[PDB]
């Protein structure tokens, strides 16, 4: 009988297609004057319609890249791949949905970046001496988890202008801690101290010829120093493939931006790297303190994964900055950051826990849904991220792509990635409304009312201007 | 306004401790450093010390290093000086100063209260009539008032009636007790044609002599 | 410590005079100088403080100057509550120092005193003392110097000065000298003096007595 | 809505000095408006940076503006067996500006100040101070009220109590209409922020040059606290003031401490003695809730309202995902005495990192319809983040959603344009209440007339 294919009564074979994902077009010439054009493909080929004839495009997926899943990330040039398949050839009609899969995998013994940056104020006099054997102690229990482990070093206190610093006598600037009975070392900002390297007894003797410095106020300038930390690429030497774990330690509240108008220093924070040869911050004393905002920019496009390591007199502090910035993680710190070790192998674990997936350049007719399966082929709908993972556990979703009428550009692309992964699925749209026997239409044609139409698949068409 | 009110005139014995009170009116006596200045006719005024009302630190001549000791209670407004083991040469005029408007200055002063030091006992005084000897136009009549204690004494003639021509001297101290005169002068036809008395009053003995002058 | 000495030590002038007091220090204090007055039997006023600062509501005639380690108090049109006393005081370095003082007097013209000797009266001398009393009243200037003298020959033991301020009607001063012996020494001798000297007369104004003598 | 955008008025300064960091406008003893712009790093004497104040006359083509010239010359003094010493090198005269009757009252938070007593010291710390000046008369007075000469160890032995070393007073600064100047002093008490409150003419018959320790006995500082929650807060960050007890004897004080109880910012609106009547929190942590206060009656009942600045609001939007844009806060205030309720109104910008709120301004009645209306700023607000000043106007239930006028930056990237900004005054005096909007980052300042509606 009669369905929407032909009670809309269509005109052409693009408007048919239109209509329904179930209709089909008959471009035949021997097709009686009542029967219509626009039906089932059954009803057509029902009514004696050339099989060659029939335009019915169907909604499909299919792979291109296919890679497995690697067992192992240790070793190769990173070629190890997380995330399968990595590229999809994918066919919608008009208000159709295809759906596809996706496989991620928390990769074992995958390469890791650690940088330790540290508050070396004067509160923390007491913390260098029980970190002096840290390189050491922390290869040998990473080793457990990754064969490819990078450590550096870096230190910071706070803006070295007034009032955060002493500028009084003339001694005070040489050694702040003058006026009581030790020397400590010229405030200093930021700087850099050791690149990330897989020569861990580096990092001790490092750390063994560094000492504090004395400032005023409590709160510390750590933020300039997390900045960059992230944004000086190459002076911190974080790896392309790896996971970036940026250790920030400190006993104490945290300067922010907008803090440095004490200081007469209004100029925003610029995100940029500010690290020369003389490894110091040196915009200290004119860039005020980064925000939170500009942190979280930088942070999520160096695939930085920062770890509040701070003592419990300020943890609920740093916990609800942690929530102002997805990704960060937080450790208790002891007061003389003595279990600092099991704080980073905690947060590495609890880092490496979760897979949330993650769309760009998704068009504005395309929308998605999706299907997730963590934990023992448990399906959770309307999920995109699983939590609770070990390393080497596997999740997958299911993904369903629903298109909303037809868009002007047939073929665009969009990219499903999680997050701080370094592989991703690629997703080649191509946009199927047209029928093939438009490309051979009969422009002027003297079937349609003397010249005065187009004639294509099978039917007259007012041509343009009409 | 600002008002320094200190205690009234003290009278005490040598080796004993006394204690001055410099009470504010019209302000806070923790706004400002409160000075203590000590004042005698010989040597004039000499700084003792002052004191930050609002913390208590104290600063202090060498000179006054043990007899003085400055303190401030902020709750009843007032500033104290405590001296110790008193002496004679610690008998003077002590005023509390503070400062206007630069904090180092010495700008309001209290009245000034008086110290005594001395182990004489409550003496009342003698007094004596001094006629002239055995001529002008001007004649001078006179009236001693020796050795009492403490001061001070009110003397007039014929009971406040004869005020004008008459010179009261400063008392002076005499081995611990104090020694007065005072002097008259009218024509020679009022004396000793009017009878001329020298009232002599001491509040502290309650004693209200009067000698009427004879003359010789 | 910083010594002030501080000059003229008193002066007599009148009144809508033109007045300059000095105060000397023994280093600089770079204008950290206070100014004080004190009217007769009364307490201190504040007039200058960092030099030249008038405290407030002292008028306008007076006047602070200086520099370094001289300073100067001015009064322009002298007043008659402006005779007192007026001193310095240093504030540059603890402990605080005053200066010596300086006392405004009323000026006029000279006058001789008016001497009188008094013998012991009858009752101090059934006691078992005796004091002789001279009287030395309303002169100019403050400028005297009496001596007592005992059978002609001077005697400095025993005697007990007194002096009043300047007088408010007659702006004169006057004095009180009383010599005080014992009853038994008082008549071992017969002719009892008080000498006064003043510029007023260069031979001394005499007046004496005897004893038993009248 | 009827601010001209199309002829503005452009006033300038000296490259590099910050001209337009602050400004207010300053009526002389006649009633002619003034610009009075403050420069807080215009070069001195020897060179240096010590900031400066300009006084711009009303002329529709603008240009450059006579100096008012202030003391910049470090001072010392030997007294008291001390050594006081003044610095005013890179001190940022001008950092604030603010007008009252015929007086002019400009700051340098960063001024600085050491005392020296044989080997110790008070330390060189910066007390803030503020110049005051009657430019018809040319009178000059200062006041500093956190100078002080305690040595250094005795801060110590008493752990750092009624420390006043570091005010920076003057960073902020507001008159009462009864001429009693308040200074907001963010670092004061060891970084928790005080206030100061002296009345003008105290100031200026309390003041003798060469001094630098004065008292001023009308003076009220507010208090000390050994509660972790005012900690790092500077408490007087902004101030302003206002009626909000019913009792119009009495001035109300409005304090903004955008760092307090570990940054989640405060706003507190106090009597004249310190004392707290309400407390507004901030909503997010590091939103600096508390960097501007303004307050006007907006919805025309006569009860002035209260609007705080968080310039780093950070606002939730799809994929939990958060974006720096500055959020501003409207508090109408409730008939007879009750408490300040939730926010009647919440604006919020839309440009990242365009810290709208960084100023806010109450306009008068712009449009003249009997509703007052506010200026808020985006300093690195619009679509090019050259900055963006954004009108809204009073209704009967308090302001509307969406601006009425929309001001763009005519000057280039880092301008600052709207940093500071000023308005509810008749410049050119056509009946209508104009704006002047700083840029210290260009050096200039843009005036806006306000003309009749279209
Ligand atoms: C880090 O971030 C956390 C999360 O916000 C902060 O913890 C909150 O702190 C605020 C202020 O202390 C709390 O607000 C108060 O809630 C009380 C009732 O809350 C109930 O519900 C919670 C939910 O878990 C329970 O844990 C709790 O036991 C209660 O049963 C009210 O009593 C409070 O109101 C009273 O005080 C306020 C002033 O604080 C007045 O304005 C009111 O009029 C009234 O008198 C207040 O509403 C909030 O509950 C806390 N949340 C949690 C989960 O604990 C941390 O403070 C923050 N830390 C740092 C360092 O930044
Ligand atoms: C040891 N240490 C830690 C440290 C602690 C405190 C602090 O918490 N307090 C308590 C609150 C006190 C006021 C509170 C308000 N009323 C007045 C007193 C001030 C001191 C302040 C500064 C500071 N600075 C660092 C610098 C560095 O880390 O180098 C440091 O050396
Ligand atoms: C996600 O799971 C839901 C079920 O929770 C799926 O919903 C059903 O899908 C089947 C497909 O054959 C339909 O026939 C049912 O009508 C659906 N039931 C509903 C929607 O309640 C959904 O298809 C899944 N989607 C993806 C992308 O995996
Ligand atoms: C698409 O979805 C259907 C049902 O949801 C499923 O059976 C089919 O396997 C999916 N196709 C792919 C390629 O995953
Ligand atoms: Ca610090
Ligand atoms: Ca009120
Ligand atoms: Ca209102
Ligand atoms: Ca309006
Ligand atoms: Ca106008
Ligand atoms: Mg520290």
């Amino acid at each position: 009988g009669p369905n929407i294919c032909t009670t809309r009564g269509v005109s052409s074979c693009q408007q048919c297609l239109a209509v329904s994902p179930m209709c089909a077009w008959c471009s035949d010439e021997a097709l009686p004057l009542g029967s219509p054009r626009c039906d089932l493909k059954e009803n057509l080929l029902k009514d004696n319609c050339a099989p060659e004839s029939i335009e019915f495009p169907v909604s499909e997926a299919r792979v291109l890249e296919d890679r497995p899943l690697s067992d192992k990330g240790s070793g190769d040039s990173s070629q190890v791949t997380q995330v399968s398949p990595q590229r999809i050839a994918l066919r919608l009609r008009p208000d159709d949905s295809k759906n596809f899969s996706i496989q991620v995998r928390q990769v074992e013994d995958y390469p890791v970046d650690i940088y330790y940056l540290m508050d070396l104020s004067y509160s923390m006099k007491d913390d260098l001496w029980s970190i002096q054997n840290l390189g050491t102690k922390l290869a040998t229990q990473m080793r457990k988890l990754t064969s490819n482990l990078r450590i550096g070093f870096g230190a910071f206190v706070d803006k070295p202008v007034s009032p955060y610093m002493y500028i009084s006598p003339p001694e005070a600037l040489e050694n702040p801690c003058y006026d009581m009975k030790t020397t400590c070392l010229p405030m200093f900002g930021y700087k850099h101290v050791l690149t990330l390297t897989d020569q861990v007894t580096r990092f001790n003797e490092e750390v063994k010829k560094q000492s504090v410095s004395r400032n005023r106020d409590a709160p510390e300038g750590g933020f300039d120093a997390i900045m960059q930390a992230t944004v000086c690429d190459e002076k911190i030497g974080w790896r392309n493939d790896a996971s970036h774990l940026l250790v920030f330690t400190t006993d104490a509240k945290t300067h922010i931006a907008l803090d440095g108008r004490l200081a007469g220093i209004v100029q925003p924070n610029d995100g940029q790297c500010h690290v020369g040869s003389d490894n110091h911050y040196s915009a200290s004393t004119t860039m005020d303190y980064p925000s939170l905002g500009l942190m979280t920019e930088k942070l999520s496009q160096k695939n930085i994964n920062l770890i509040f390591a701070v003592t419990e007199n300020v943890v609920n502090l740093y916990q609800n900055y942690s929530e102002l910035i997805p990704g960060t993680t937080v450790g208790v710190l002891s007061m003389d950051s003595s279990n600092v070790l099991q704080l980073i192998v905690d947060a590495y674990g609890k880092i490496r826990s979760k897979v949330e997936l993650e769309v760009r350049d998704l068009p504005e007719e395309l929308s998605l849904s999706f299907n997730a399966t963590c934990l023992n082929n448990e399906v959770i709908p309307g999920l995109k991220s699983c939590m609770g993972l070990k390393i080497g556990d596997t999740v997958s979703f299911s993904i369903e792509a629903k298109v909303r009428g037809c868009p002007q550009e047939k073929e665009k692309s969009f990219t499903i990635k999680p997050v701080g992964f370094k592989d991703s699925l690629i997703v080649q749209v191509t946009f199927d409304c047209d029928c093939a026997c438009q490309a051979q239409a009969e422009p002027n044609s003297h079937r349609c009312n003397n010249g005065n139409g187009t004639f294509e698949c099978g039917v007259c068409r007012c041509g343009p201007g009409w | 306004e600002v008002q320094l009110q200190q205690s009234g005139a003290e009278l005490v014995k040598p080796g004993a401790s006394v204690k001055l009170s410099c009470t504010a009116s019209g302000f806070n006596i923790k706004d400002t450093y409160v000075h203590w200045v000590k004042q005698r006719p010989e040597q004039g005024l000499e700084w003792i010390g002052r004191i930050d009302p609002a913390n208590g630190y104290t600063k202090y001549d060498p000179k006054f290093q043990g007899k003085a000791t400055i303190t401030a209670d902020t709750s009843s407004n007032t500033a104290y000086l405590q001296l110790s083991s008193l002496t004679s040469e610690d008998t003077a005029v002590y005023y509390c100063v503070r400062p206007l408007y630069d904090y180092y200055a010495m700008d309001y002063w209290g009245q000034g209260t008086s110290v005594t030091v001395s182990s004489a006992k409550t003496t009342a005084p003698s007094v004596y009539p001094l006629a002239p000897v055995c001529t002008g136009s001007s004649v001078t009549l006179g009236c001693l008032v020796k050795g009492y204690f403490p001061e001070p004494v009110t003397l007039t003639w014929n009971s406040g009636s004869l005020s004008s021509g008459v010179h009261t001297f400063p008392a002076v101290l005499q081995s611990d007790l104090y020694t007065l005169s005072s002097s008259v002068t009218v024509t020679s036809s009022t004396w000793p044609s009017q009878s001329i008395t020298c009232n002599v009053a001491h509040p502290a003995s309650s004693t209200k002599v009067d000698k009427k002058i004879e003359p010789r | 410590d910083i010594l002030m000495t501080q000059s003229p030590s008193s002066m007599s002038v009148s009144l809508g005079d033109t007045v300059s007091i000095t105060c000397h220090a023994s280093q600089g204090i770079s204008s950290n100088i206070g100014w004080l007055q004190q009217k007769p039997g009364k307490s201190f006023m504040g007039l200058i403080y960092y030099g030249t600062n008038l405290v407030d509501g002292v008028p306008s005639r007076f006047s602070g100057s200086g520099s370094g380690a001289d300073y100067s108090l001015t009064i322009s049109s002298l007043d008659s509550e402006d005779f007192a006393d007026y001193y310095c005081v240093q504030y540059a370095q603890l402990p605080y120092t005053f200066g010596g003082g300086t006392k405004l007097e009323i000026k006029r013209a000279d006058a001789a005193p008016t001497v009188s000797i008094f013998p012991p009266s009858s009752e101090q001398l059934t006691s078992g003392g005796a004091s002789v009393v001279c009287f030395l009243n309303n002169f100019y200037p403050k400028d005297i110097n009496v001596k007592w003298k005992i059978d002609g020959s001077e005697r400095q033991n025993g005697v007990l000065n007194s002096w009043t301020d300047q007088d408010s009607k007659d702006s004169t001063y006057s004095m009180s000298s009383t010599l005080t012996l014992t009853k038994d020494e008082y008549e071992r001798h017969n002719s009892y003096t008080c000498e006064a000297t003043h510029k007023t007369s260069t031979s001394p104004i005499v007046k004496s007595f005897n004893r038993n003598e009248c | 809505l009827n601010l001209d955008p199309v002829q503005l008025t452009f006033y300038a300064g000296p490259n590099g000095s910050q001209f337009g960091f602050s400004l207010d406008f300053h009526k002389d003893s006649h009633g002619r408006v003034a610009i009075v712009v403050g420069a807080p790093r215009t070069l001195g004497p020897s060179q240096e940076e010590t900031g400066g104040v300009f006084l711009c006359p009303w002329r529709a083509e603008g240009g450059q503006c006579p100096s008012l010239l202030f003391d910049l010359r470090d001072e010392t003094r030997n007294v008291g067996s001390q050594t006081l010493q003044t610095f005013k090198a890179r001190q940022g005269l001008g950092a604030s500006v603010v007008s009252w009757s015929d007086v002019i009252v400009a700051c340098a938070p960063w001024q600085h100040w050491n005392v020296l007593e044989k080997t110790e010291e008070a330390e060189k710390t910066p007390v803030g101070s503020c110049f005051l000046a009657q430019p018809e008369s040319g009178r000059r007075a200062e006041y500093s009220p956190c100078r002080g000469n305690t040595l250094s160890r005795i801060y110590v032995e008493n752990d750092f109590s009624w420390d006043k070393r570091y005010c920076e007073a003057g960073f902020s600064s507001v008159v009462t209409q009864a001429g009693e100047l308040v200074l907001g002093a963010p670092g004061g008490y060891y970084f928790l922020g005080l206030l100061a409150q002296a009345p003008v003419a105290d100031i200026f018959s309390s003041y003798r040059p060469g001094i630098l320790l004065w008292h001023v006995s009308s003076q009220s500082l507010s208090f000390d606290s050994s509660n972790p929650e005012y900690f790092d807060g500077y408490w007087g960050y902004s101030v302003a003031v206002g009626e909000f007890d019913g009792d119009l004897n009495t001035t109300e004080y409005v304090v903004g401490a955008p760092t307090w109880s570990w940054t989640l910012g405060a706003v507190e609106i106090l009597d004249s003695y310190y004392q707290r009547l309400h407390r507004l929190r901030g909503e997010q942590m590091a939103s600096y809730f508390g960097h501007s206060v303004a307050v006007t009656d907006v919805n025309g009942d006569g009860r002035h309202d209260l609007l705080v600045g968080a310039p780093l609001y950070m606002e939730s939007r799809a994929d939990r995902k958060l974006a720096e844009v500055g959020r501003v806060y409207l508090f109408l205030q409730p008939r007879g005495p009750h408490a300040l309720g939730a926010p009647s109104l919440l604006l919020t910008g839309t440009q990242l990192y365009g810290r709208f709120g960084s100023a806010i301004a109450p306009l008068g009645d712009l449009d003249r319809d009997g509703y007052n209306d506010i200026a808020v700023a985006a300093p690195y607000g619009g679509p090019s983040g050259r900055g963006q000043v954004l009108v809204f106007l009073g209704q009967s239930e308090g302001l509307r959603s969406r601006p009425s006028q929309v001001l763009d930056s005519p000057f280039p990237t880092g301008s600052a344009f709207g940093f500071s900004l000023r308005g509810a005054v008749d410049i050119d005096d056509n009946g209508y209440p104009d704006l002047i909007v700083g840029a210290y980052g260009a050096n200039q300042v843009a005036v806006y007339r306000a003309q009749p509606v279209v």
